[PDB]
């Protein structure tokens, strides 16, 4: 596949696995992902300080959601602007 | 034979003899006409 | 040997000929200009690369270049 | 016609003794070979690769051989402060009995060099504690030289020769590379460190004899697999902790302290297992991106076609790159140069400040010579990247292919960088040596309290986010009631404090206006140099003065006296006045160094603090005044053992001139000399009965400026390493 | 493939030679000189074998003298002259430099040092059972040998004890 | 400490690298 | 035959000059290394006895860095023996001979390296013809059988750990020391 693209919105087949998604999809779950892994970094780290004994495994794989959901986004604009 | 002797033989191989039949073998190769 | 080319922009001046040392060059007729002549490298292999042709030349850029290549004693400029 | 060179027929045609010379100078230029191969290139360069790898073995080998057979290892770790490590035996007949004397008084019966390369302080750290241990790992490493040699042999033979395929397969490379060569690479030195490293500095041995039977951690296992994984960080080596003894020692495998051990003055070695178990995590993650042979991942060339900004500012963006690249070893050469040219610096950088080896923070002048080592060689590193990228734009880049991308656009703006890189290098140039002038005339005059002397506030304020707390700046780290702070308090921040804040450590010097004058003199020196490799390759393929310069190609002596003279004109040459510098910013930046280091080791702060806003201070307090020693090495009263350094200095003085000959006088001159030698051999009886096969001539316009630059850059090196090292040793 | 029957074989594996039940689930064979990887199997399998054997035996039978009287494989190594071991490596160093031309030459056949003394294999039909069975058992030997050195390892008992 | 043994040990061992680095000095 | 053929042709391809010369795998080289370990192994009998006989004055005695300079010196701060000093001047005299045989050899005697288009003798094979008397093949005979020897008193010193003097007297029955 040539993934060029020309003008000012990428043609949905460079989400590749996520490519057929909805819109909606990806704008909702954007937003969750986001507060989750928000709340995942508060609790892990900014609601008391981090100790070797208070380090909660799901805080760590929740504090990923974070930059998954800026992906989310830009995969939620894509499908938006392609109408899908 | 001891291990003390050895700088004794080696120095002056590497140093006297080593490069010396380097130096004539590269000298040979680099006037073959062949 | 040096490789000496003239480029279709030549104005057939004779400059470069008569600036060689080395009797590499000389004009031949041609139709391309007014001057009704081109220069021509017939003789490279006495060519030593001084590039006195190129200086002479007036074009922009110029009409004759040489690409210095393969020495020999010729082109080494050698008289031992 | 002369065989020799076999892979140029046009040198091999040349009847003087040109022939030879660029006969060896391109030796290593296997494209431009008469009648290469694409396939062929590729598989020459894997086989060259095996060699260089099995070179650099056998070089560890011997190290490690010479130390086991010729060393102090033994007694050295019982005394690592006091006891000089020996490198190697000096074998010299040449020596006088004043020499033998002068050499031998570091413990043993037989004359040695002292090692300044910290390997015993590197060996003793990782857990070596006899000459048996370093004799096996010689022994090791001799084998593991000799494999690669044989797959040098096999992968040129027939059956094994890898397609031209198997050396594109980009995103299989960069799997194994990210997860195997470095991920579990650096997993497998986490193991090493758990499993021998840390007992044996807790005063446990542990080898191959015993270390099936004996557990890293009491717990096993056990706490691994229960996801109780705090385990393993309960109870630290102790702040007593003396280290090779049980005494202070702790249970711990993987920390998070921060700071140094107190006794050894180096970062916790638990900190260090666990530093390279995480960044193996990481690294096997990122190496499962790319796509191989199960559909999942990515494709390189389809990140890069599509990474092109909407708003069109740069204009196609990644499109072609994909093939400019992969069909460049020049471009990836670059890219290898210039990156592991900043790694090498980054090292330098953080091996002073934060050093890992015990005791080497002890060992100044090989503090002085590791940091010195280094810079020089990202220095070397940093130029040949650029001197690649030059050769890139002439050999491999396709203008049609790389249309309007971010490649293209580059060149069509290259007056504008070019012309920037001038006014910041001017710029810097004349307010920095205008400053410096202005304080020398002051104080000339006697009125020290007219300099021109600017507080580096930025940077102070960047140590105070670290949380130095010298200068009150009150600012994250250095605020108590920060998150930043509050988020760290109980991890490693306590270790990292404490660090920072002491004053007998490198960790975060003290800086004044002196550091502000040197910073914007290694700026100039960066922008300088950068100025003259970017000119280079951006004009590398043509300017006004030469339209059809890649015509021409990297390398060619000049393009004539007319259109008003064009000497040094290629883009070899802008490598070759690159050189100069480098050296000179390296110059800069290692006296800084050294100097800052020499005050602070020596308990006088002051002295540079008030010396060096001024460059007499530079010219008096380090070069004049750290001299002594060295110069004394040899005199009329005798010898002592600065007397080899001495005489070293010596010798880069000469080399270092001998190159200015090169440099200054052009060939012109010599051609014709050499004629009359030629004339008088051939009459002159008795003599002209032999003849040269090879017809005499001086050397080539190219050959010159390089052999120049050899004999210059060779010349600093062997000056300034006898300075660094006597200079440290005469006075400590 | 037969080994793993819901995948495919590899093209290179076309069920002809000896030992193919196209079990390559990685696709090595693609990528790497099949010929030297065939001959590099039958020379691990007949180590192993001769390995397999060594171990059982010298566990219950020994040569006479004190020095050779240790039940236990992995402790007999420090105990045996070293003398003893080097003539073993200078054996084995012979016969390797000896193959080592055939080995490279591909001309001959994966494992074939032209060694039939007894000339058990006359027949081509009987040599095809031989070269598959040859494999069979070096494949088993493989592990099982592999199995005996990290069993003493683990527990410190020689393979009958254990 | 090390032995006379150890040291021919050594040389002997090094005439692998050797003769393997003659081997590919040639082939290249 | 077969496998020695071929490594000779191996040989010759890898280093035709050197092989053309006579040197490396060649009968040539054979020869000349065959007549160097029989005169070698007469040497070590000959020291075993010297030593045991007393023949070397000052055997023991070490060298005056004042009167023979820096040469004496060897790696350890040790210094050179009387005994050793001595046995290497003795193959000096010998050192000397060959190389003015090999540069100047002659007329009659055997030289060193081929000529320019001379062919190498036929290989003798894994047995030689069996000539008693002054004959190339007992020359061959003896030859192989010495270097053979000097292989596996050398081999037997370091896997032993006994001098290779101790080695050859014990094997000659104790008769030179
Ligand atoms: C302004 C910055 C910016 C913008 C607007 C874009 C925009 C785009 N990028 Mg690019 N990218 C950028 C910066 C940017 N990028 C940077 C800095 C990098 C790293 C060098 C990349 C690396 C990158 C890759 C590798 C790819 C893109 C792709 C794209 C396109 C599709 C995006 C998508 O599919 O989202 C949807 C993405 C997700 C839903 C995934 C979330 C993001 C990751 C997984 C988070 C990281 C998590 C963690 C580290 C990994 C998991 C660990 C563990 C669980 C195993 C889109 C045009 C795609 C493309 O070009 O198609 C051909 C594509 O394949 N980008
Ligand atoms: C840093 C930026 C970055 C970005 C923008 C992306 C973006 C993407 N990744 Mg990548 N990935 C990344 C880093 C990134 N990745 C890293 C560090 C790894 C190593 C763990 C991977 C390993 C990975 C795999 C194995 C795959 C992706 C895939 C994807 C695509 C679909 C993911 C999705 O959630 O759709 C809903 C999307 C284009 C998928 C894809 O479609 O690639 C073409 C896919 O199979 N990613
Ligand atoms: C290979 C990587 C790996 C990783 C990252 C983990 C991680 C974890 N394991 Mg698991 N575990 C593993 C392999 C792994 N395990 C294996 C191979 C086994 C044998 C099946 C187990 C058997 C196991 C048990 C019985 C338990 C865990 C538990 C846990 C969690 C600890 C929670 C806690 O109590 O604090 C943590 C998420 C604990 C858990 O999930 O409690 C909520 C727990 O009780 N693990
Ligand atoms: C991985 C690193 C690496 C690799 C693989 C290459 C590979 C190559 N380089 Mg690059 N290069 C590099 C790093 C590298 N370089 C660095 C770090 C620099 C900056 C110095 C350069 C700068 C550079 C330039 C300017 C050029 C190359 C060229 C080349 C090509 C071969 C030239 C040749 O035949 O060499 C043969 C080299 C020599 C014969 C020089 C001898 C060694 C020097 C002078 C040091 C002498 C030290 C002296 C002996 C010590 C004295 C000791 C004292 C005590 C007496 C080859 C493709 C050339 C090319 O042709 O590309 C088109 C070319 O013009 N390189
Ligand atoms: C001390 C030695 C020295 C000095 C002072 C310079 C200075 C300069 N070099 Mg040069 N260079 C040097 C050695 C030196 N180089 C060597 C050994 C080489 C190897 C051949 C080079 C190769 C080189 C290259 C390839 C380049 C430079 C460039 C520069 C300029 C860099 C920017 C700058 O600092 O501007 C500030 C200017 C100065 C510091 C110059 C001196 C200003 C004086 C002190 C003003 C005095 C005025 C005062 C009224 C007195 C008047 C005197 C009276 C008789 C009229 C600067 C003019 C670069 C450049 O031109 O960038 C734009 C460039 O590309 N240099
Ligand atoms: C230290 C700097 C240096 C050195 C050593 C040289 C050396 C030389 N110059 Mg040069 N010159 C220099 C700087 C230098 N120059 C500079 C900066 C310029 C630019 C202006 C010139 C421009 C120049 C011109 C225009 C001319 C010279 C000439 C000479 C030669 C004079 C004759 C002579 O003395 O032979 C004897 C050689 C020496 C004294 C050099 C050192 C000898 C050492 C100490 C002894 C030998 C050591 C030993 C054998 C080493 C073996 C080691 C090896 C086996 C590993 C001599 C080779 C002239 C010439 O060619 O005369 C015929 C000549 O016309 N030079
Ligand atoms: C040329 C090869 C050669 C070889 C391989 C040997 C080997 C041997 N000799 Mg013999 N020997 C040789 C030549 C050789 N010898 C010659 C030329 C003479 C004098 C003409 C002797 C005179 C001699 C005596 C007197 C004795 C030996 C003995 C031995 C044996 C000593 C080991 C042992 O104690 O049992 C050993 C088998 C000893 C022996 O027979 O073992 C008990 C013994 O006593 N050798
Ligand atoms: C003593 C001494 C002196 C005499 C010195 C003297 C000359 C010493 C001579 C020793 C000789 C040369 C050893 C030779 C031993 C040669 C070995 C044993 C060859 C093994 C070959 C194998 C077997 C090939 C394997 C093959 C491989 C490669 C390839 C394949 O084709 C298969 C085969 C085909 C098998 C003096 C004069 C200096 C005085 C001093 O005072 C005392
Ligand atoms: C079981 C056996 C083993 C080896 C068996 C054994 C050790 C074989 C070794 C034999 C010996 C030691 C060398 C004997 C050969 C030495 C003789 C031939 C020397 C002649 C000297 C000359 C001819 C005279 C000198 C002259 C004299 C007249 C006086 C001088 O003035 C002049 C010269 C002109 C120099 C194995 C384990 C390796 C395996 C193999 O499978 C079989
Ligand atoms: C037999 C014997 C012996 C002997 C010994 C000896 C005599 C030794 C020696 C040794 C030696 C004498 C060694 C050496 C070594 C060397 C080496 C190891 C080298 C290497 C090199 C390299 C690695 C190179 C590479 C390269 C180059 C540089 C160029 C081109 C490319 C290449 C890559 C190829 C004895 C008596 C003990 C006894 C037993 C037996
Ligand atoms: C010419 C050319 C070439 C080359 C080039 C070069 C040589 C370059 C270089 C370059 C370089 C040499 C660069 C560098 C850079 C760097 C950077 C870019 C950095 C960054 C950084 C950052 C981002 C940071 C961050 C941070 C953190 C992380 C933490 C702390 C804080 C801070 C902020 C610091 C090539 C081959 C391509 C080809 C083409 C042409
Ligand atoms: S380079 Fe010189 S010799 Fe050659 S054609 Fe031009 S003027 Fe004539
Ligand atoms: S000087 Fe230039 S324009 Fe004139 S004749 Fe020569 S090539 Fe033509």
């Amino acid at each position: 596949k040539d993934t060029f693209w020309t003008g000012k919105v990428p043609p949905s087949t460079v989400l590749g696995i996520g490519e057929k998604v909805p819109s909606a999809a990806y704008i909702i779950s954007s937003v969750v992902c986001l507060l989750v892994g928000s709340y995942c970094v508060y609790e892990s780290n900014l609601l008391s300080p981090l100790t070797v004994t208070t380090i909660n495994p799901l805080y760590v794989l929740g504090s990923l959601l974070v930059p998954y959901s800026w992906g989310l986004h830009v995969a939620g604009w894509i499908q938006l602007k392609n109408g899908k | 034979m001891t291990a003390s002797y050895l700088p004794s033989i080696l120095v002056p191989i590497i140093g006297l003899v080593f490069p010396f039949i380097s130096m004539a073998l590269f000298f040979i190769y680099v006037e073959q006409e062949e | 040997a040096h490789n000496v080319k003239i480029y279709d922009t030549c104005i057939g001046c004779t400059q470069c000929v008569r600036a060689c040392p080395c009797d590499v060059l000389e004009m031949v007729p041609w139709d391309g200009c007014k001057a009704l002549q081109i220069a021509s490298a017939p003789r490279t292999e006495d060519c030593v690369g001084c590039k006195r042709c190129e200086t002479a030349c007036p074009t922009d850029f110029l009409s004759i270049r040489v690409y210095l290549g393969a020495e020999t004693s010729r082109s080494m400029g050698l008289a031992y | 016609v002369t065989k020799f060179p076999k892979f140029s027929q046009a040198l091999a045609q040349d009847p003087t003794t040109r022939r030879i010379w660029y006969g060896i100078a391109t030796a290593h230029d296997f494209e431009s070979h008469d009648n290469i191969t694409e396939e062929n290139l590729y598989q020459r360069i894997f086989a060259s690769h095996f060699g260089h790898l099995a070179i650099i073995f056998l070089w560890t080998s011997g190290n490690l051989f010479h130390v086991a057979w010729q060393g102090n290892f033994e007694k050295w770790i019982l005394n690592p402060t006091k006891i000089k490590p020996i490198a190697h035996a000096i074998w010299d007949p040449h020596f006088g009995q004043a020499a033998l004397k002068a050499f031998s008084q570091t413990g043993v019966d037989y004359p040695t060099n002292i090692s300044y390369s910290g390997l015993y302080h590197w060996w003793y750290t990782i857990g070596i504690r006899t000459n048996n241990d370093l004799y096996l790992g010689a022994l090791f490493l001799l084998v593991i030289s000799g494999l690669f040699l044989f797959a040098g042999w096999l992968h040129l033979q027939p059956k094994f020769k890898p397609s031209l395929a198997w050396f594109k397969n980009n995103e299989s490379r960069l799997n194994h590379h990210l997860a195997g060569l470095f991920g579990v690479s650096s997993l497998a030195w986490a193991g090493h460190l758990v499993h021998v490293a840390i007992p044996e500095a807790r005063g446990q041995h542990v080898g191959w004899d015993n270390f099936l039977s004996t557990k890293p951690h009491p717990a096993g296992l056990e706490p691994f697999f229960k996801g109780q994984w705090s385990v393993y960080a309960d109870g630290p080596d102790s702040m007593n902790h003396v280290f090779n003894t049980s005494e202070g020692a702790g249970k711990a495998i993987l920390t998070f302290l921060g700071g140094f051990h107190p006794q050894t003055k180096s970062l916790w070695l638990t900190d260090i297992a666990h530093h390279h178990l995480a960044i193996a995590v990481i690294f096997i993650i990122a190496g499962h991106m790319y796509r191989t042979n199960w559909s999942i991942g990515h494709s390189l060339k389809e990140i890069l076609d599509a990474h092109r900004a909407p708003g069109g500012r740069l204009g196609d963006g990644h499109k072609g790159l994909f093939e400019t690249i992969n069909n460049s070893l020049h471009f990836q050469l670059g890219l290898a140069l210039a990156s592991l040219g900043v790694i090498t610096s980054l090292v330098a950088q953080h091996m002073y400040a934060m050093p890992s080896y015990v005791f080497i923070a002890n060992d100044f002048t090989t503090q002085a010579a590791l940091y010195t080592h280094h810079q020089y060689i990202a220095g070397f590193l940093m130029v040949g990247a650029f001197a690649h990228g030059a050769i890139f734009f002439i050999r491999d880049y396709n203008p049609e292919q790389n249309k309007n991308n971010v490649l293209a656009r580059m060149l069509e703006h290259k007056e504008a960088i070019i012309s920037h890189l001038s006014w910041v290098s001017l710029f810097l140039g004349f307010h920095t040596l205008g400053i410096y002038v202005h304080n020398d005339v002051v104080v000339a005059f006697g009125s020290p309290e007219k300099q021109i002397l600017i507080e580096p506030v930025f940077a102070q304020w960047i140590q105070a986010a670290s949380g130095k707390a010298l200068y009150g700046f009150n600012i994250l780290l250095s605020s108590s009631d920060s998150v930043a702070t509050r988020a760290g308090e109980s991890l490693w921040l306590p270790g990292w404090l404490k660090g920072v804040n002491d004053t007998n450590n490198s960790l975060f010097l003290d800086i004044g206006p002196g550091d502000f004058l040197v910073h914007h003199a290694i700026a100039l020196g960066l922008h300088t140099t950068t100025l003259i490799l970017v000119k280079g390759a951006l004009d590398a393929r043509g300017s006004k003065l030469m339209p059809d310069k890649k015509d021409f190609g990297y390398s060619f002596p000049c393009d004539g006296p007319g259109r008003g003279g064009t000497c040094d004109i290629s883009a070899w040459d802008a490598f070759y006045l690159a050189m100069f510098w480098m050296l000179n910013t390296l110059g800069w930046l290692t006296f800084y160094w050294h100097w800052k280091h020499l005050t602070l080791w020596g308990g006088n702060v002051n002295q540079f603090n008030e010396s060096s806003t001024y460059l007499m201070g530079w010219f008096r307090d380090y070069l004049w005044l750290n001299s002594s020693p060295l110069i004394n090495g040899y005199n009329p009263y005798g010898v002592n053992n600065l007397s080899v350094w001495a005489w070293m200095f010596l010798f880069g003085h000469l080399v270092w001139a001998t190159g200015f000959m090169f440099l200054i006088s052009w060939r012109g001159y010599w051609q014709e000399l050499i004629e009359t030698l030629a004339w008088a051999h051939e009459r002159t009886p008795l003599a002209n009965l032999i003849k040269w096969k090879d017809k005499p001539v001086a050397l080539s316009i190219v050959q010159a400026r390089l052999v120049g630059l050899a004999h210059f850059a060779v010349g600093y090196i062997l000056t300034y390493a006898p300075f660094v090292i006597a200079s440290t040793v005469g006075k400590f | 493939s037969r080994a793993l029957p819901f995948l495919e074989a590899p093209k290179k594996l076309d069920g002809k030679i000896p030992g193919d039940a196209g079990f390559d689930p990685l696709y090595i064979s693609d990528n790497m000189n099949l010929d030297y990887l065939r001959a590099s199997e039958i020379k691990h399998c007949r180590v192993a074998m001769l390995a397999a054997l060594g171990y059982i035996t010298q566990e219950f039978f020994h040569l006479p003298g004190d020095v050779f009287n240790e039940k236990h494989a992995l402790a007999a190594i420090h105990k045996v002259p070293i003398e003893g071991w080097i003539q073993i490596i200078l054996f084995i160093s012979l016969v390797e430099i000896a193959t080592f031309r055939t080995t490279f030459s591909f001309d001959r056949e994966p494992g074939d040092f032209g060694f039939d003394p007894l000339g058990l294999a006359k027949s081509p039909q009987l040599r095809r059972r031989y070269q598959e069975s040859e494999i069979r058992n070096g494949r088993l030997a493989m592990i099982a040998v592999i199995g005996f050195i990290v069993q003493e390892l683990v527990t410190g008992k020689s393979v009958v004890e254990q | 400490m090390i032995n006379d043994s150890q040291i021919f040990i050594a040389l002997i061992l090094s005439l692998v690298p050797a003769v393997l680095a003659l081997k590919l000095a040639r082939e290249l | 035959l077969g496998i020695f053929r071929q490594a000779m042709k191996d040989f010759a391809s890898e280093y035709p000059d050197f092989v053309s010369r006579g040197l490396g795998v060649t009968s040539k080289a054979e020869r000349w290394n065959g007549r160097h370990a029989m005169f070698g192994l007469l040497a070590i009998v000959l020291t075993g006895y010297a030593k045991g006989h007393g023949w070397i004055p000052n055997a023991d005695q070490v060298l005056d860095m004042q009167q023979w300079g820096t040469l004496v010196m060897e790696g350890f701060n040790q210094k050179i023996t009387n005994e050793r000093a001595i046995v290497l001047v003795a193959h000096i005299h010998v050192l000397l001979v060959s190389i003015a045989a090999a540069i100047a050899p002659f007329s009659f005697q055997d030289r060193l390296l081929l000529r320019p288009g001379e062919k190498d003798e036929e290989p003798a094979g894994l047995l030689p013809p069996f000539k008693l008397g002054l004959t190339k093949e007992a020359e061959l005979w003896n030859g192989r059988l010495a270097m053979l020897g000097v292989t596996f008193i050398v081999a037997t010193s370091i896997i032993t750990g006994q001098s290779i003097l101790d080695v050859v007297n014990k094997g000659l029955g104790n008769i030179l020391y």
